[PDB]
């Protein structure tokens, strides 16, 4: 019975970590658009790439 | 791709409007200077010489 309440929810709670990591991800990808670009420095890019890990 | 958002480039395009609207009244105001003639005919005399 825990292994089913395991099958239950870790689809649920890994879905939603995907949806997690697809979301820092694309925050990553911002930062890095907007470093190329020139606004903001490196440090802040080096920060999301943290935030990514 | 919205890196920022869409009001602080409108502020950004309104500080660059701003600026080039003085750069254009610096320009004017130095146009001012070497006084060119306004119309088009015969001159007379100059009442104010050089260094005065």
């Amino acid at each position: 019975a825990d292994g089913l309440a395991a099958r239950g929810t870790f689809t649920e709670q890994l879905q939603a970590q995907r949806d997690l990591v697809k979301a820092s991800d694309e925050y990553y990808q911002l930062a890095d658009k907007r470093y190329r670009t020139g606004v903001d420095n490196y440090l802040t890019l080096l920060d999301a790439q943290r935030s990514l890990f | 791709d919205q890196a920022v958002s869409k009001q602080q480039y409108a502020d950004a395009n309104a500080a660059y409007l701003q600026s080039k609207a003085a750069v254009e009244q610096a320009r004017i105001n130095l146009r001012y200077t070497k006084v060119l003639s306004p119309i088009s005919g015969r001159i007379g005399r100059s009442a104010v010489t050089e260094g005065a």
